[PDB]
Order: C-alpha cells, then structure tokens, then sequence
C-alpha cells in the first residue's frame, strides 16, 4: 500500500534549495518521504548533496501551474521505473531540459 | 521518429531479457560434442543500472529444458533434452 | 510447456536481429567524459546462431534510430538530446 | 512443406541409420513431394510405407530463417541415447 498517482506531469510551486540559473532537475530516486497534500498536491523530500555534503530537499507539487519563479524549469515528468519491480523508485526530468544544447541542471543520483 | 526519453529510460533498465548463449559457454565440460543448434534463447539480467557503481544481476533464477541435437564424437547423435538456467528478476547492487 | 521441442528452439536460436541492451560508450567510444541516462539502449542487432563454422550471422539490413538520452558534461551542463544509433532489420549467415 | 512427412523413397544409403536431420536448402520441391538437395533425391508422402523406412521414423520439417532453408529431423533422433546418425548441412 503506498500514495498512488504519482507518475504523471507535475509544476513546482516551492522547493527548498535555491535553482538559481538551473534550467533541466532531473533524476532517478526513492524518494525519503512523499507526502499528499489536502487538495491533491505532492510534498517530496529527497535527500541529496549540494556543493559538496548531504542534505534534503523538500518540494511541494501541484496538478496546476502557478506562473511563478520556476518558470524556466518547465512541467516536471515523473514515471515509476517498472522495472524496479513495484513500490516507489522514480524517474523524472524537467521541460527545460529539453534543448539542443546543454544547460545548467543536476542530476539525482 | 524519436524515442522518447522516458520510454528508453524504462525499456533499458535492468531487467531479464532473452539473449543468445552459445551452449558451450553453459556446459564447457562438453565441448568434445557439437550441438545444433549451438546457442539457445535464455532470459538473462539485462541493460543497464545509470550509475557506474551499481551491476544489474540477477535475484530469482529458474530452469528451462530444451530438445538440442547432440553430436558426440565416434558413437553417433540423437536429440537430448538439456536443462539451463535464465533469469526471473533482477537487481541493481553494488559492484566488487 | 515441459521442454521447448527442437524445431522451436532452432527457429528461435537461428541467425535474426535480436532486442540487444547496448551500452552507449560502445557506439559512441570517444564520449567517454560524458555520463549518459540512460547509459544503454535497446537496439536490434544481428545474433543467434548459424551452426556452421563456414558461416556468420550478418546485417543485410540497418536502419538508424533517434533516441532522447540525457547527456551530462559534469560541472558543465546537462539537458536531453536526439542521439542517432545504428539498428538492423534483416540478417542473414554467409560465409 | 512443414509438417511430418514419411519417407517413401530416397537416394542414400540408409545403412545402420536411425538418426537423420541437417539444414538444407533444397534445389527442387516438386510434386507426394520429391525434394532434390546437393546430389540427393528424396520422395516423401503424409502416408506410411511399412517395414522400410521404420527406424528412422517420420521427418518433421519446419522452414527457418524470417521471411527455402528448411530444418528436419527424424523421429528415430528421439532416443536418450546416441544412435548412428547424420547432420546434412
Ligand atoms: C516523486 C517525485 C520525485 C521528485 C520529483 C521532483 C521532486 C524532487 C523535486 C524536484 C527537483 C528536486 C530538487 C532539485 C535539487 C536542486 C539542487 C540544486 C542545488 O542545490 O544546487
Ligand atoms: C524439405 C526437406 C526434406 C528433406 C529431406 C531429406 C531427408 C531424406 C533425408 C536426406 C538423406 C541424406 C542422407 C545422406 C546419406 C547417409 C550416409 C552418410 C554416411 O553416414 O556416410
């Protein structure tokens, strides 16, 4: 039993690390806590290493896009990898990463 | 037209799949004999784990028996079920 | 079924183009300071068998394939681009 | 031309034989089925033909190769042990 629905198009409304010029997040977690929201949005916490040792990040998902301040990191696209057996290993990557040439991104590991 | 991201993403990830092994490489004590025909189609781990420290490998195996031709040297042929192994599932886990 | 019969395994085991999971620093060996996700792809590819030293398992015909594939330059950038692969469709064993 | 067909007649030395299979392409496939291969003759029915060609049993034929190269075998290859045989290739 876990929170269904998961994979599908997501828009950021908050996160709690600074993406700055980031363009492309991308990645393949578990995440360590997910989270549904009174209305149908998503808090994830994935626990991660910026600019050196590890910490964890929190974002709030939501269904419907807010023009906001992650405008450059487009629709995040979020799949169950199904070939991780069952449960909650996922892969997702941003619309700005979609480009011809690179830009500023990360990649969860 | 293009293969989407996610769509190789989840197509190449480690996984059984049916790959061609040559019967030798499964009995190499009976390479004295020939075999037709001289490879079978056995579900085996597969693809990739996306992160050099991982190797796919697998966790659930099981055995299939197959009608093969076996040729043995001076004393004649006949088809002889053979037993070999594949794999059900697999795993993405640390190498070394 | 309790075996696979004869017939059945050599139709299958003969010389066709086979789903393959090729690693991508194979088909491109001088993009190895890249990290690729994911790092192999599903090609078809010529195998099985021919069963006659005399003989390979050869591409009588190829196609080529567009995949998306995130390619990271660590430090640098990252983004998902269109990567060309070569497939093949039709083999044949000759000598 | 898949499917079990009998031997009604063909050019080879059946001798101690029990065990016939191989790869061919065969040359001719004509009508009964007469099949030629180099060079072999062979005639062969859906009908049996008693007490001469019984230790090699029918032939099952299957063709392989994804859209004339057939593989065969005989009935008496069906044994667990080995029996004198041959791999026509
Ligand atoms: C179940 C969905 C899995 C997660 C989907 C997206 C959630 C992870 C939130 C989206 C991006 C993750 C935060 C990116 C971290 C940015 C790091 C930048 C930096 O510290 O320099
Ligand atoms: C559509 C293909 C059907 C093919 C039928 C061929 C089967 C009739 C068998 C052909 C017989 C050839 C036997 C070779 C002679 C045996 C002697 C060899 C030896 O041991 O010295």
């Amino acid at each position: 039993e876990e929170i269904q629905d998961v994979s599908g198009t997501w828009y950021l409304k908050a996160m709690t690390v600074d993406v700055g010029a980031l363009r492309c997040l991308a990645g393949s977690v578990i995440p360590t806590t997910l989270t549904t929201l009174e209305g149908g949005n998503l808090e994830a916490k994935v626990t991660m290493h910026i600019k050196g040792r590890s910490q964890e990040v929190k974002a709030v998902l939501s269904k419907t896009d807010e023009p906001g301040i992650y405008t450059a990191i487009g629709g995040i696209h979020v799949a169950k990898i199904g070939r991780s057996h069952v449960k909650d290993h996922y892969i997702f990557y941003s619309e700005g990463c979609l480009s011809g040439v690179p830009v500023p991104g990360v990649w969860l590991v | 037209e293009v293969v989407k991201f996610m769509d190789v993403y989840q197509r190449s990830y480690c996984h059984p799949i049916e790959t061609l092994v040559d019967i030798f490489q499964e009995y190499p004590d009976e390479i004295e004999y020939i075999f037709k025909p001289s490879c079978v189609p056995l579900m085996r781990c597969g693809g990739c784990c996306n992160d050099e420290g991982l190797e796919c490998v697998p966790t659930e195996e099981s055995n299939i028996t197959m009608q093969i031709m076996r040729i043995k040297p001076h004393q004649g042929q006949h088809i002889g079920e053979m037993s070999f192994l594949q794999h059900n599932k697999c795993e993405c886990r640390p190498k070394k």
